[PDB]
């Protein structure tokens, strides 16, 4: 139940600095007051990160998604290869109630969205889903800086999350914050592209303040420090600077 | 009292000993060609007719590491003994009389 | 080498006496260090004591002689040297 | 070569010769006093 | 002991290091998660239909209790060969995310299912990894997978542009250009359909009859465990050097109530060089820490066998509170003393001080009067 | 020991740090030679003529 | 069989390198002793009457 | 800059002469002032 | 012609006797080859590293 529109909104995709964000706990092993060197996929320090003020973007190795969001406008996520019923795709919906993760051969249209009614009752992201296996329900994932890392390694889909209070207006904070692991999925797909979903007020869609930061990961070596409480407080990139 | 880093010799001797011990104890975490770097796991997993081969690989690797450490310790001890003899001589002439 | 394994100990036993001489060398090194310290420092047969009243023509050795107040009985310079290196 | 490298000495032969010349001039002119 | 370790009937007055002692462990502790349920092995084994070689059926097994005795005692399996572990210890370990890959092949190609093997299906259909861990089971299915009319449902690949990566799947039925002239999607000269059917007939002899193959693939301690064996757990005891098996992690030491903090996702911890210093029990979800029970070298002090036959035993770097190489004789009422070097048994401390014989360490030295 | 080979490097990777400790000695030797020359010759503070 | 052959090659080259390093260390120690003796001789004899 | 020891980048070459701080080789070395 | 190796190839003035195919200097290190098609004496130098 979705139809075409006329207001072809184009997001002024600007560029900005990644700074030193996007560091997550690599393993499930506790370490305290120790310097550990590990080689894995990470977001390179001081890199270009794209800012959107809903196009199709590649997945590449992994995806870092950030939002200096107010009132949690961003709701969903769509992953896949061709985004059609021909190839298995993945969908994540985090509404006001428990978050739902599905993998199915959805039939996405041009402009999928949730839509709310003003007492909300609407779900018209897709049209059909014929064959599929896995489903999952958990507690909801979500003025505040929300950071998420999506990785696809060895048929395993890792989603890492972190929420932080923020006060700066536009630029990313020049601080450091680790990303605790959130969800692991033992399902393997050939994901290569992903989307973003908005909670437009359908009563006439009105979604213009949809701004988010998107970055891509690369494999490299980091040196992390674990404090007395086992929390990563500092990291150093290797292949960035002769001093580094 | 004020200027630091005036005791470089003893500090570097201690650092050399500490780093030698650190690398010796760190060498224990190497596969050396076997399937695991921990001996209890390979004992608990597979049949001793092959545990003998795996433990043999571990044994030869650790023997090489230990022999290297012992040789380095011997060289360092010889150097330290020479320095101690020189210090004893200096105490013999300079302190107990005019040189 | 083996870490409390009977099979590993039995396998190592057939390699011959490799590490016995290593243990002997380590013990010899420790004895050598003890002898080095003893021969460097033990240069005297007795133990002397400075008189309680000190008038050395003007020279002042208070910074080098041990201080009775400290329980370690180590002088100021020795204390500074001990505190500097760790 | 085959992965082996030779590093040049920090002190060139000219500086060593200069040290020797200075030492020899000092011991000829001054004696043991300059030590 | 000194006479045996010095190879002489006469020993002079001196100190000789003899051996080292350890605190022996008592009983054992086995701790496994409380979850239990029969694991679904019937469907993966007793399957009415089996897919082709190029479309091998992959199934995931998790959150189950697996009994490998039934899979080993049965003689219906023609071949049961394992690589990473001996088959008798399959029920003694715990894994997570088990994988089962099932298919049907010819009898002569069963040798190709092995690491570092070159062949037709071992290179273009299903290539095993060189470092594979797990097991392979193969058995005869002539009576069910072979029909008098000939089974054409089993299709296998013969032509491919390149080789196959380990654990790779290829399903594209594209026309193959075997020559310089491109086929352009047209069958003809230098063009062949990459898939070909088996000639499975009951008239065929051994080696040609269809064979059913299942490959079981495991992991080795890469995540929290979920598939344990049929072993039963037991209670835990603290402040005692005991043997423990925490969810497959074996060891020997003394456990204590730990004070470190684990985040809700962490399982255990270590500091330097695989020294697992903390564990979380799968049942109570409580934090404990592990330290090895005490051990250390032992040395002797004798005044020379010429003078007397009295010895004093020193244990190096061991607290004198606990000591009882058994030699329990020096544990009844003999004099004991504690020093920075360890503990001394058999010597009596005397307050007087004078230039002395044989040394011990830390400024304390012994001599003969007792 | 590898002659720019990937397989040789991968096989050597599972041996630990023999190479670090090996290279850590030649540098010390070279510094020792430099110190030897400096202490043997640089016995004066000025340059005379 | 290639990993086995490469293993033989690399291990043998390893003993060769270890032996070379050990000989270099011994020779360096001896040269250091000689240099110390030369420095002492140059200290007492050149700068004064011995 | 090009030296008998190799090629050095990031630091400029001057015509003066002071006491040596961080040895480089061939009779030359660098120091901090850049 | 079956002899494999990495390096930089320059023109050389060495004069092979008319029956050799490739030369060397010491310690079994090739330094010059003869191209089978043209029969010209080349020189092989290991490209720089450090
Ligand atoms: C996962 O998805 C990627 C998508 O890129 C697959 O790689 C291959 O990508 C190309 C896009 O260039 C797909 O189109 C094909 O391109 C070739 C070369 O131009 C052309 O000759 C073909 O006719 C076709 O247009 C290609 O279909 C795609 N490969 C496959 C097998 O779909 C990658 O293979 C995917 N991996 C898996 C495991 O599915
Ligand atoms: C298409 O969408 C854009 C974005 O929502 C609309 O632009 C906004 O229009 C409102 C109406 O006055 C303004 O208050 C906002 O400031 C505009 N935003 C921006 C970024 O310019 C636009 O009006 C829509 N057009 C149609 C025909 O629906
Ligand atoms: C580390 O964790 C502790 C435990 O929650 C945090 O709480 C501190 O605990 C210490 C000793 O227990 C107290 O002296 C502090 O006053 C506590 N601080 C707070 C804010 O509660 C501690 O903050 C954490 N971080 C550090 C650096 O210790
Ligand atoms: C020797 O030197 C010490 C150190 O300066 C002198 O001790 C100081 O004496 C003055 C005057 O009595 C005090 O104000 C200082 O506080 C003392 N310093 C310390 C560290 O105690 C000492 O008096 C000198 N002795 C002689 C005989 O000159
Ligand atoms: C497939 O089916 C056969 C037959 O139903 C199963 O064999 C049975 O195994 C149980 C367990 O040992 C025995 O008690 C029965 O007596 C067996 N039946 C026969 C007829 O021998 C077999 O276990 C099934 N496969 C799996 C994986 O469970
Ligand atoms: C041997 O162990 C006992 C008990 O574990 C130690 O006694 C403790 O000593 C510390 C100070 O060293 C005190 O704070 C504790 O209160 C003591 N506990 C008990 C139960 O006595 C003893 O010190 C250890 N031996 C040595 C040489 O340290
Ligand atoms: C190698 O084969 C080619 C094929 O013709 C020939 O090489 C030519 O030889 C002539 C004189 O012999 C030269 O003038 C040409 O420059 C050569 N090259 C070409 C491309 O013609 C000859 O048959 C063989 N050359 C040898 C054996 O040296
Ligand atoms: C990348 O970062 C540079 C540095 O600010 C910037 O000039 C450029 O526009 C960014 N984007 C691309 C595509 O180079
Ligand atoms: C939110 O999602 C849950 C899970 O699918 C669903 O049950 C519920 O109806 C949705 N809407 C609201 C308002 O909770
Ligand atoms: C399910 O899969 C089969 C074969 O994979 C396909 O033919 C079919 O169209 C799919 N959908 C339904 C509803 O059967
Ligand atoms: C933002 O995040 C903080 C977490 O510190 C949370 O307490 C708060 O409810 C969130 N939302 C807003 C609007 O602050
Ligand atoms: C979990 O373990 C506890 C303690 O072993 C036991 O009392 C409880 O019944 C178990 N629950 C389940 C669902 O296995
Ligand atoms: C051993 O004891 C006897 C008995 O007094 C004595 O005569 C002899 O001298 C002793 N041996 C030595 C080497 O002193
Ligand atoms: C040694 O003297 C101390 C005095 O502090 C006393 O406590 C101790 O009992 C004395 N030892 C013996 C053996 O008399
Ligand atoms: C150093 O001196 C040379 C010789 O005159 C001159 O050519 C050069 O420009 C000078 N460089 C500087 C930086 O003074």
């Amino acid at each position: 139940q979705c139809v075409n529109f006329t207001n072809r909104t184009q997001l002024p995709s600007a560029y900005t600095n990644s700074f030193t964000r996007g560091v997550y706990y690599p393993d499930k092993v506790f370490r305290s007051s120790v310097l550990h060197s590990t080689q894995d996929l990470f977001l390179p320090f001081f890199s270009n990160v794209t800012w959107f003020h809903n196009p199709v973007l590649p997945f590449n190795d992994g995806v870092y998604f950030a939002s200096t969001e107010k009132s949690n406008i961003i709701r969903g996520w769509i992953f896949g290869t061709t985004l059609d019923s021909k190839t298995q795709s993945l969908l994540i919906v985090n509404n006001a109630t428990n978050v739902v993760i599905k993998v199915c051969e959805f039939q996405f249209c041009n402009y999928p969205f949730l839509g709310v009614y003003y007492m909300e009752s609407e779900f018209r992201v897709y049209s059909s889903a014929n064959n599929c296996t896995f489903e999952y329900v958990s507690q909801p994932f979500l003025k505040n800086l929300s950071e998420f890392v999506f990785k696809n390694i060895d048929g395993y889909f890792k989603i890492y999350s972190k929420h932080t209070p923020i006060n700066l207006v536009r630029d990313l904070p020049q601080g450091f914050s680790a990303l605790e692991p959130l969800v692991d999925l033992p399902i393997g797909i050939n994901i290569t592209r992903f989307q973003t979903l908005l909670a437009l007020h359908r009563s006439g869609w009105t979604a213009g303040a949809a701004a988010y930061y998107v970055g891509y990961l690369q494999p490299r070596t980091f040196l992390l420090k674990y404090n007395e409480n086992g929390t990563i407080t500092d990291a150093v990139d290797c292949a960035l600077d002769p001093l580094s | 009292s004020s200027t630091a880093s005036a005791l470089g010799k003893l500090q570097d001797v201690v650092n050399q000993n500490a780093q030698a011990l650190n690398t010796l104890v760190k060498q224990l975490s190497s596969n050396f060609g076997a399937i695991s770097s921990v001996l209890n796991d390979i004992l608990s997993r597979l049949d001793p007719p092959e545990a003998e081969v795996q433990i043999d690989r571990l044994i030869t690797g650790r023997l090489q590491s230990l022999q290297t450490y012992v040789t380095q310790q011997l060289i360092r001890a010889a150097e330290i003994r020479a320095s101690a003899n020189l210090a004893a001589i200096k105490m013999s002439e300079c302190v107990l009389g005019q040189s | 080498i083996c870490g409390d394994s009977t099979e590993c100990s039995n396998l190592l036993l057939q390699y011959g006496s490799f590490c016995t001489q290593l243990n002997r060398a380590l013990t010899g090194i420790a004895v050598e260090q003890d002898k080095n310290t003893q021969e460097v420092f033990a240069q005297v047969k007795q133990i002397y004591k400075t008189p309680p009243i000190k008038d050395f023509g003007g020279f002042n050795f208070s910074q080098i002689l041990p201080d009775p107040s400290k329980p370690s009985k180590r002088s100021f310079i020795e204390d500074l040297l001990f505190n500097k290196v760790t | 070569f085959n992965g082996l490298t030779v590093l040049p000495p920090l002190l060139t032969d000219e500086m060593i010769a200069q040290y020797t010349s200075a030492l020899l001039a000092g011991t000829i002119t001054s004696g043991w006093t300059f030590g | 002991e000194t006479k045996c370790t010095l190879k002489s009937f006469t020993v002079e007055k001196g100190i000789y290091q003899t051996s080292n002692f350890r605190v022996q462990p008592t009983e054992s502790i086995v701790r496994f998660p409380n979850i239990t349920n029969l694991c679904p092995f019937g469907e993966v084994f007793n399957a009415t239909r089996f897919a082709s070689v190029y479309a091998w059926n992959r199934k995931r097994i998790s959150n189950c209790v697996a009994d490998y005795s039934v899979l080993y005692n049965s003689a219906s399996f023609s071949t049961f060969k394992c690589y990473g572990v001996s088959p008798t210890k399959l029920n003694d370990l715990c894994f997570t995310n088990v994988y089962a890959d099932s298919f049907v092949i010819r009898g002569d190609e069963v040798r190709q299912i092995a690491p570092g093997q070159t062949g037709t299906i071992a290179d273009y259909n299903y290539k095993l990894p060189d470092d594979f861990t797990g097991c392979v089971i193969a058995w005869n299915s002539n009576n069910l997978d072979s029909k008098v009319g000939g089974n054409y449902n089993y299709l296998y690949r013969l032509f491919r542009k390149s080789n196959l990566k380990p654990f790779e799947r290829d399903i594209s039925t594209e026309i193959y250009q075997a020559g310089s002239t491109p086929c352009n999607g047209v069958k003809g000269f230098n063009c062949y359909f990459p898939l070909q059917s088996y000639g499975f007939q009951p008239t065929y002899g051994v080696g040609y009859q269809p064979y059913r193959v299942v490959v079981l693939s495991f992991e080795l301690l890469h995540a929290p465990a979920t598939v344990c064996g049929p072993k039963k757990s037991t209670n835990l005891v603290k402040n005692k050097c005991v043997n423990f098996n925490f969810n497959g992690l074996t060891g020997t030491g003394v456990l204590t109530e730990s004070n470190k903090k684990f985040l809700p996702f962490q399982q255990f911890g270590r500091d330097i060089a695989d020294t697992t210093d903390a564990v979380r029990d799968p049942q109570t979800l409580e934090i404990l820490d592990i330290t090895p029970c005490s051990f250390g070298g032992v040395s002797v002090i004798t005044p020379g066998t010429n003078t007397s036959n009295q010895v004093a035993v020193l244990y190096q770097g061991v607290n004198c509170t606990e000591v009882p190489p058994t030699w329990r004789v020096y544990s009844t009422g003999s004099n004991v003393f504690q020093t920075r070097a360890g503990c001394l048994i058999g010597a009596e401390y005397v307050n007087n001080s004078y230039e002395c014989d044989i040394p011990i360490g830390a400024g304390i030295c012994a001599s003969y009067q007792s």
